[PDB]
């Protein structure tokens, strides 16, 4: 399930 | 819910899928150059914690905010492109930012 590191991807990151 | 780049990625990213989230901010970098800011220049965060970190250069952003006239489940948002120094705060091993304290 979902890391907070993965969370912050997925919501801020658009590379 | 339309075209613009807010409104699509903030669905695709599964934000507004089940709620309109009122703000929130994509980076336009590599993902291990903003891990990179992790070991940048140590600032307090807004809540006084010290575990943030401010980018030395400014990084693409996209502000996506939620406009007076959004209702769930028609989220609208408005787009706005600036260039500006992130503010991450970190954790874990290997450190990497886990929340977005700010845009400056």
């Amino acid at each position: 399930k979902e890391t907070a590191a993965a969370k912050f991807e997925r919501q801020h990151a658009d590379s | 819910s339309s075209s613009n780049y807010c409104n699509q990625m903030m669905k695709s990213r599964n934000l507004t899928k089940d709620r309109c989230k009122p703000v929130n901010t994509f980076v336009h970098e590599s993902l291990a150059d903003v891990q990179a800011v992790c070991s940048q220049k140590n600032v307090a965060c807004k809540n006084g914690q010290t575990n943030c970190y401010q980018s030395y250069s400014t990084m693409s952003i996209t502000d996506c905010r939620e406009t007076g006239s959004s209702k769930y489940p028609n989220c609208a948002y408005k787009t706005t492109q600036a260039n500006k120094h992130i503010i991450v705060a970190c954790e874990g091993n290997p450190y990497v930012p886990v929340h977005f304290d700010a845009s400056v």
